[PDB]
């Protein structure tokens, strides 16, 4: 056995990075790339010299003797601040994420938050608008479950080659029917002052889901003149407070949580007039 | 589409420097590495050096470890290789070839269509075209061979037509041998019919291009 | 630098046939191993790599096995378009290194060689060199021993062979021996033949010098 031990570059912009190796005391290394478990080639074993551009996905390495030391290479993926397009729905599940050259194979791997799944795409290239897809049927079950998911994206222009492979992305996203399970709760009313309240809500369980809650709507009804107002709300506020209000006006509130992609479900109404 | 094109090829005499170069398009030139390979004339394929994408990995072969120098301008696209102390075996068929990862790995997916590269102290030459005459009486029955032999010419190639292409059914050309003075020779020969050799006329197209020499020979029987 | 070796260096066989070619390595390359077919006068193309991974485009008529220091390409059914010389080539370590190459030629029946010679031109004497030509023309297979007397005199060291491709059309081969002499040589003797030898067969063709 050598005494050799691994370095790793931090993930690049091209979403490789090389694992280099060095040397302070015949011998083969044998790399098994862990994540994307639906590939068809998963190993490769190579030369100790040469020094190959990994992905950010987990790795096992190990260094093999023909006449073993083994690392654990953790995962360093690349983090979306947009969130994709990620349609859950009566029939089907569908993403888009942005895409690169021409030909290219993708992977797509997800888990729950806290059931490890993995799609393969055929060579694809990217749409006018620059943006790769997929599709599940319903009986796949793709994201189904109203929780957060976490995702990963690999690209590979030569998917048989393992040493190939490079991250694009990973990023989370919630489940299931996440407009209706995103409701606030606990949603309340209080007098503020001679003519204003203050609504409070509960925060929404998409808020627990890293950026896929983009804002709360207030929406507040002048049941006398029928005019109906929207108010915005920073996805890390749960208050906000409604001014200009009248006496003997009746009035009703409702909050909905929005993702970039959905409108959220209203809670259900609360009825209030000045006191 | 993928293009690989190779030039700087040519006569250079032994212990000289030469220099090739390779124009890359239709691909992202900084994201492949690349090789060079070389083949001898009637002989087998010889990886020569190879280069990283980022131009931090140099590799050679034995042969001409020390002797050249790989190199890349990703700026424009550019494939060198610098050729030093040339010997009569570096003589070859220099191939432009790409590798499909950063670094030096896997097979050669894309090639170019290479640069003959002759090492020897000769000089150029047109070549002198000497018939190869039938005779006036048949003794080989119905069928008659005559042709040209290309004697005396460097470098590589001749090309050899007959009758400005409009005779091409029988026509044999054969490869060039090197000769102890160092200059090349090929012959090449057509079967035809020799109750024609009265009628008809016969005549070798010899071109070659390194000396801008055409040569039209006449054949005629004896 | 690590050897790589091809067995065999050249074979025959007809469209239909299953061959196999077998690259062995002086290490082991574990499956770091591709395969590539060249045709006369064009780059090679690349058919196999990762030892058995088929190079997208070819057809599935060609398949790669082995590891480690044995590998073997097999054509299932062998077309026409698949008569070509064919190397390995490993990128395990560096320097990389190619095979010797494997030439897969056309099968055909024996044919005898029609042969021809020819005197050295009166223009080519005033050079004061004299050039005598052989012909061997399509003929099968490509072995035959040629062999050049001067007035009976074997000769030896003086001559030059050069070989066709397998023709295109009725796949026999040509070839040209050119025996070289001075002027002054060539003026000394009479009889000058030209001798090939094919099985069981030997064909004689000869000149006099002056007629
Ligand atoms: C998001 O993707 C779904 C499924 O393809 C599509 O119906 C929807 O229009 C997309 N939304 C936007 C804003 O492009
Ligand atoms: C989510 O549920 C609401 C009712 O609670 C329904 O109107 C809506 O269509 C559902 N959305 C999806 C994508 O199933
Ligand atoms: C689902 O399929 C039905 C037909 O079975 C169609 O009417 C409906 O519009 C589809 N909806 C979605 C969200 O795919
Ligand atoms: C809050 O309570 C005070 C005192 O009862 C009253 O004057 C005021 O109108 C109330 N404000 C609202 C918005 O009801
Ligand atoms: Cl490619
Ligand atoms: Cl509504």
């Amino acid at each position: 056995q050598p005494q050799v031990r691994f370095s790793v570059e931090q993930l690049g912009q091209d979403g490789r990075r090389r694992l280099t190796l060095k040397e302070q005391p015949t011998y083969r290394l044998q790399l098994h790339m862990l994540s994307c478990p639906c590939k068809a080639k998963a190993t490769r074993t190579l030369h100790l010299g040469k020094m190959p551009y990994l992905s950010g996905a987990a790795y096992n390495v190990a260094v093999i003797s023909s006449n073993n030391q083994t690392w654990h290479i953790p995962a360093d993926t690349h983090t979306e601040p947009v969130a994709l397009n990620i349609s859950v729905g009566t029939n089907g599940t569908t993403m888009y994420w942005p895409a690169r050259a021409q030909s290219m194979t993708y992977c797509i791997e997800w888990q729950p938050v806290g059931l490890a799944t993995c799609s393969l795409t055929a060579p694809q290239d990217p749409d006018p608008a620059g943006m790769a897809t997929y599709s599940w049927s319903r009986e796949s079950g793709a994201m189904g479950q109203e929780k957060c998911y976490y995702i990963t994206i690999f690209a590979s222009a030569h998917p048989e080659k393992l040493t190939l492979w490079s991250t694009v992305l990973s990023t989370y996203h919630f489940g299931g029917n996440a407009s209706a399970a995103g409701t606030p709760h606990h949603v309340s009313v209080k007098n503020h002052s001679l003519d204003s309240v203050s609504v409070d809500w509960a925060p929404s369980l998409l808020s627990t889901c890293p950026g896929v809650l983009k804002e709360y709507v207030v929406r507040c009804r002048d049941e006398d003149s029928k005019q109906v107002s929207e108010h915005p709300v920073q996805p890390t506020e749960t208050q906000v407070t409604l001014s200009g209000l009248r006496a003997g006006v009746a009035y009703t509130v409702q909050v909905r949580a929005d993702t970039a992609w959905l409108r959220g479900v209203w809670s259900q109404p609360q009825r209030f007039s000045i006191e | 589409q993928v293009q690989l094109v190779e030039s700087g090829g040519g006569v250079v005499q032994p212990g000289r420097s030469l220099r090739l170069s390779c124009a890359a398009s239709g691909f992202t030139f900084t994201s492949y590495g690349m090789s060079w390979v070389r083949q001898a004339p009637g002989k087998g394929l010889e990886w020569v050096a190879g280069i990283s994408y980022d131009a931090s990995d140099t590799e050679y072969a034995d042969s001409v470890k020390g002797r050249f120098t790989i190199s890349r301008d990703n700026s424009k696209n550019t494939l060198y290789l610098q050729m030093n102390s040339l010997r009569a075996e570096d003589t070859a068929v220099y191939y432009c070839a790409r590798s499909p990862d950063y670094i030096i790995d896997y097979g050669f997916d894309y090639w170019g269509r290479g640069t003959l590269v002759t090492v020897s102290s000769a000089s150029t030459k047109g070549p002198s075209v000497f018939p190869l005459a039938p005779s006036s009486k048949s003794t080989s029955g119905g069928t008659a061979a005559l042709g040209c032999l290309v004697k005396d010419y460097f470098p590589e190639p001749v090309t050899v037509s007959w009758n400005s292409g409009a005779l091409t059914s029988g026509v044999h050309t054969f490869p060039a041998v090197l000769q102890s003075s160092g200059l090349y020779s090929l012959s090449s020969v057509v079967t035809v019919p020799s109750s024609s050799l009265g009628t008809q006329t016969y005549i070798c197209n010899v071109n070659h291009k390194p000396s801008n020499t055409k040569v039209d020979k006449r054949v005629e029987p004896k | 630098a690590i050897q790589m070796t091809q067995s065999p260096s050249s074979l025959s066989a007809s469209v239909g046939d299953r061959v196999t070619i077998t690259c062995r390595a002086s290490q082991g390359i574990s499956s770091d191993l591709a395969w590539y077919q060249q045709k006369p006068g064009k780059a090679p193309k690349l058919l196999i790599y990762d030892a058995s991974s088929l190079q997208s485009g070819v057809p599935s008529r060609f398949s790669g096995s082995g590891s480690g220091t044995d590998f073997t390409l097999t054509i299932s059914s062998l077309q026409p378009e698949d008569f070509a010389t064919y190397y390995c080539q490993q990128y395990w370590w560096y320097p990389f290194t190619f095979g010797q190459g494997t030439k897969v030629e056309i099968k055909r029946t024996v044919a005898a060689p029609s042969v021809f010679i020819f005197p050295p031109s009166d223009e080519q004497l005033k050079s004061g060199t004299a050039s005598v030509v052989c012909l061997l023309n399509n003929f099968y297979p490509r072995e035959a021993k040629v062999q050049w007397k001067v007035d009976n005199a074997l000769q030896s060291g003086n001559s030059q062979e050069s070989v066709t491709e397998q023709d295109s059309k009725d796949s026999t081969y040509s070839l040209s021996s050119t025996l070289t002499l001075s002027k002054a040589d060539y003026e000394k003797h009479k009889v000058y033949a030209c001798e090939v030898t094919q099985g069981t067969t030997s064909v004689t063709k000869s000149f006099n010098r002056g007629e």
